[PDB]
């Protein structure tokens, strides 16, 4: 297995899905494991099926239940097709479409469909069955940081990009981006996440360690919080009746948030940049954190 | 052909990277020296013990393959300019990193983007590294011809493109660069890699980017039309483009993914190759002057110095120039011997600076071409070159030709001339002194006496090179003035340069200069419209000359005597570059100057702003009399 940990997602039934890139050495690769033992990782030999990539992975998201949609550094989109006993993991297609390192990807409600975001400043719609690209989109003036579906439509999503603009999508206008976020032009986003019981509403992760709430429908940015003294890579929700928010950070700390994001739980277990993290669908205050550490934290949440 | 290398974001085993790309015909790769997603942290614990390696092995490739085959690439996460107090620090020690390896490697050239307006700490960090001790290593700065924001798709409903004409604003790409490039105090290691888009901004924002130290022209595949077969392909603007910067002799580099997934990444290659190859192939003076291209020479002082026999060499290799003298020798004798009287009118003819006698010749052959008597006197100054007029004129010339081996200045003549034929001039026609010596050689010719030439004058036209500039500013040598060779003219083949106005005239002489008062010093005021933005490094001179009637010569580009390639531009600079905005005027001052010893040049800028006068009392040039 390579040293650095980028993605972490946890299927219904509760099997982890690890995405992981060399980033030094002789080899720049990547490589996608599955562990229907969440306890038995990172290590290799107790693992239920692992796969080399041609190079890193940037981004990781589950298409359904044997699907693995995967940013190539390489500039190609990847979706990796499990095995029909899930012991290997074949690749479906690997279609070099963007110019520079593919970033982010994530899926659509449908999941017939999704949306990547590179360094070339493009987005693009995929359809993951005809295996083409539907729409290009050059909104950003910057590379583009985090894509993320809206949970329920397919036709809408969020965008952020260096060029600090937050673009909520929608693909039935003839104009499809629009330019929402705070006043003033605050400090860049970094991290995306829609809320799961109000598709109206969504909380973004600023450069600065400052985690943010806003109501699209509003568009004013109701709240926010000094959460991380660093960038803010990622920000994922529980799954929890009234979920909790999960802020992951280049200061190399999990905080666990409520609804008005004060400060619940707090992990320093890592010791290198947090980089994902998904909820146990089993265990609702069990949460999964990894990092460039190459360490696999189970945390007990109250 | 084609100097070109492939710009990658993704290696994943370097020997084998590289093995691909030389395979696909290219003669270089732009890679990251450490990986680009791989970012680190240098103040703040833990992330900042994070264990080693920090990159691959410098063991991995020959230092002749670092040396010859790698342009490294700042890692695109290193940000100096950031608003975050945290992220510049970082990116400090993180930038001084990536270069301080590309340095221990030994790497020909390293890549960093400018893509937004503010680049002032990049720059510090940049110009830091630079005097750390003097390396080779060059630094290519990523500019865009287009700002990404200008190029965007018009699809935010509540932020859209404006449709309104912004001159100004269509070049603060340039201003870009402007900036960054001034910070960084004109570094000779600091030059362009220029970022071509899709759609082409108007000329006069691609017009910005002369006389600028382009080393690279980036091309992604994206920019690539598809013909009938399937090949990649460019618009004929874009051609345009191609060919201004194989002018140039600029690499071009290639990124990002093959968008033509049929043919093999050697398409995209063999179409710059198809394009070099099928250009309009180099005239007479294009191939001859190929070597010299913005190579700055101190002028040739005939009168002062000896000439080399080599100099005198190619004075002579230059069969269109002589036959214009031979043409306008011809065209005199007629004028001045009636047909009747052929047999009875032999006329003197005195070629003044006779060289190794090529004048001497023309003289002959515009004789017997003409049928009429001629008697030649040839003085020369240069004794060197009289051993191979007597050497001719005891071989070949015989008693015809009177070889006289003194300054026409001192020469007792025997008997006065019809026709002083002379060949002083420079290329700026009156600054090797042509006018002091025909002066001095005026009362041995005949009241009714022609001079070939009777007439030049010079030309002066204001350029932009920050490119020349630069070559004029590493002339700085020990024991003299600092500023010394910016008050002082170069002869040049101008190249990589940009005209703002056209030539207007300077000093213009007659012979004979009949005039009671005879006085060849100047004042001359010229007034440049300039119809871009841009900035002045300093001026360019040519030379117009009648040698008799409507025969000429001239160096002056628009009125240029074809395939004639003994005089190259003269040039001016000024110490200070200045700024012109767009329908601002350049006025500009001359003086010819000169005592008993000396002449020289004095020049001003007075308009938009003043310059200094520079090389008052020739103190930093003078042309010896
Ligand atoms: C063509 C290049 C090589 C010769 C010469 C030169 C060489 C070394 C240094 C400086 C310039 N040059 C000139 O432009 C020039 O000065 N020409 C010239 C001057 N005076 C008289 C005549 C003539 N009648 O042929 C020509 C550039
Ligand atoms: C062919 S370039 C000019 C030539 O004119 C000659 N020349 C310049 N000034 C004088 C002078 N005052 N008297 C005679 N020859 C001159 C130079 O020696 C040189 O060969
Ligand atoms: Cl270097
Ligand atoms: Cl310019």
């Amino acid at each position: 297995m390579e040293r650095q940990l980028e993605a972490a997602r946890y299927r219904s039934d509760g099997a982890l899905l690890l995405g992981a890139s060399s980033l030094s050495g002789r080899c720049w690769a990547g490589s996608l494991w599955l562990f229907k033992d969440p306890c038995a990782a990172p290590n290799e030999g107790f693992c239920s099926a692992g796969v080399q990539t041609e190079a890193g992975v940037a981004d990781l998201t589950w298409v359904g239940e044997r699907g693995i949609l995967v940013a190539s550094d390489s500039g190609a989109v990847e979706l990796w097709e499990l095995d029909e006993n899930e012991t290997l993991i074949v690749s479906k297609f690997c279609k070099y479409e963007h110019d520079d390192i593919v970033s982010t990807v994530s899926v659509l409600s449908s999941g017939t469909q999704a949306v990547s975001g590179s360094k070339d400043i493009c987005i693009k719609v995929w359809d993951l069955a005809q295996q083409v690209v539907l729409s290009s989109y050059r909104a950003h003036a910057a590379q583009v940081t985090c894509v993320a579906a809206s949970p329920h439509k397919d036709s809408v999503f969020l965008s952020c990009s260096e060029d600090n603009r937050i673009l909520l999508w929608d693909t039935r206008c003839p104009k499809p981006a629009s330019q929402i976020g705070c006043s003033a032009p605050g400090y860049l986003p970094t991290s995306l996440a829609w809320h799961p019981q109000q598709s109206e509403v969504f909380v973004f992760g600023d450069e600065n360690g400052t985690v943010s709430l806003v109501d699209t429908k509003s568009t004013s940015c109701v709240l926010s919080s000094a959460v991380h003294s660093q960038c803010v890579t990622g920000l994922v929700f529980s799954p929890h009746s009234v979920p909790f928010l999960a802020s992951l950070s280049e200061d190399c700390s999990l905080a666990v948030l409520d609804s008005s994001l004060s400060e619940l739980f707090r992990s320093q277990a890592h010791r290198d940049f947090v980089r994902d993290a998904t909820w146990s669908p089993l265990n609702h205050s069990l949460l999964t954190t990894v990092g460039w550490d190459h360490q696999v934290v189970h945390h007990v949440v109250p | 052909r084609v100097s070109s290398g492939r710009d990658l974001n993704c290696v994943p085993e370097i020997a084998d990277t590289l093995g691909a790309v030389a395979k696909q015909g290219f003669d270089f790769l732009c890679m990251p020296v450490f990986h680009p997603r791989f970012k680190r942290e240098f103040i703040q614990e833990p992330a900042k013990n994070r264990p080693g390696p920090q990159t691959r092995s410098d063991l991995l490739l020959s230092g002749r393959d670092w040396n010859t085959l790698i342009v490294g690439k700042l890692s695109p996460w290193i940000r100096p300019d950031s608003k975050v107090e945290k992220i510049r620090r970082n990116s400090e020690a993180a930038m001084l990193q990536e270069l301080n390896f590309g340095a221990y490697l030994g790497l020909p050239a390293f890549l960093l983007p400018l893509n937004q307006e503010d680049n002032t700490n990049l720059a510090r960090v940049l110009t830091n590294h630079i005097h750390t001790g003097h390396h080779s290593s060059m630094f290519w700065m990523r500019v865009p011809l287009v700002a990404p924001e200008d190029l965007r798709d018009d699809i935010i409903e509540n932020a859209p493109t404006t449709h309104t004409e912004e001159y100004s604003g269509e070049e603060k790409t340039w201003m870009w660069w402007h900036n960054f490039r001034t910070l960084c105090d004109y570094s000779k290691r600091i030059a362009v890699a220029l970022e071509i888009g899709a759609d082409l901004p108007s000329n006069h924002v691609i017009d910005r980017w002369l006389g600028e130290p382009i080393k690279a022209a980036i091309l992604p595949t994206s920019i690539f039309l598809t013909n009938k077969k399937g090949f990649p392909v460019l618009s004929k603007m874009h051609q345009r483009l191609i060919f201004r910067l194989l002018k140039l002799e600029v690499q071009f580099i290639i990124t990002g993914t093959n968008h033509h997934s049929e043919k093999e990444f050697c398409s995209y290659l063999q179409y710059l190759e198809y394009l070099s190859q099928n250009r309009p192939p180099p005239n007479a003076y294009e191939l001859f002057a190929k070597g010299y291209e913005d190579y700055l020479q101190s002028p040739l002082q005939p009168l002062m110095d000896n000439l080399e026999s080599q100099t005198y060499e190619v004075f002579e290799k230059d069969p269109i120039k002589y036959s214009q003298y031979q043409q306008a020798i011809y065209k005199c004798l007629l004028d001045r011997v009636p047909e009747e009287e052929k047999d009875t009118n032999v006329q003197v003819l005195m070629v003044l600076g006779a060289g190794r006698g090529p004048l001497v010749n023309a003289s002959l052959r515009a004789a017997k071409q003409a049928d009429r008597r001629i008697k030649l006197y040839a003085v020369e100054k240069n004794p060197n070159a009289v051993v191979t007029l007597e050497n001719w004129q005891f071989e070949e010339w015989g008693s015809q030709v009177t070889v006289v081996s003194s300054d026409m200045r001192e020469w007792v003549a025997p008997e006065k001339a019809d026709i002083i034929v002379s060949e002083l001039l420079g290329s700026f026609a009156d600054n090797e002194l042509s006018p002091e010596c025909l002066d001095g050689a005026q009362h041995f010719l005949k009241d009714d006496g022609v001079s070939i030439p009777g007439e030049y004058t010079s030309f002066l036209a204001p350029i932009s090179s920050s490119k020349l500039y630069n070559e004029v500013r590493a002339c700085r040598e020990k024991d003299r003035d600092p500023e010394a060779q910016f008050e002082m003219p170069y002869v040049v083949r101008l190249h990589n340069f940009h005209q703002l106005s056209a030539p207007q005239p300077c000093f213009t002489f007659s012979h004979p200069n009949r005039d009671p008062m005879i006085d060849n010093n100047r004042y001359c005021t010229l007034e440049f419209p300039v119809e871009v933005n841009t900035v002045l490094h300093g001026f360019a001179g040519y030379f117009e000359t009648v040698l008799y009637q409507d025969i000429t010569l001239s160096i002056r580009p628009e009125t240029h005597s074809p395939g004639m390639f003994s005089w190259f531009p003269i040039l001016f600079p000024i110490k200070q570059p200045i700024t012109v905005r767009e329908g601002q005027t350049i006025c500009v001052r001359f003086w010819r100057c000169s005592n008993s010893k000396k002449v020289w040049y004095e020049w001003a800028v007075t308009a938009p702003v003043c310059s200094a006068i520079h090389n008052p009392t020739g103190r930093s040039y003078t042309i010896g009399l």
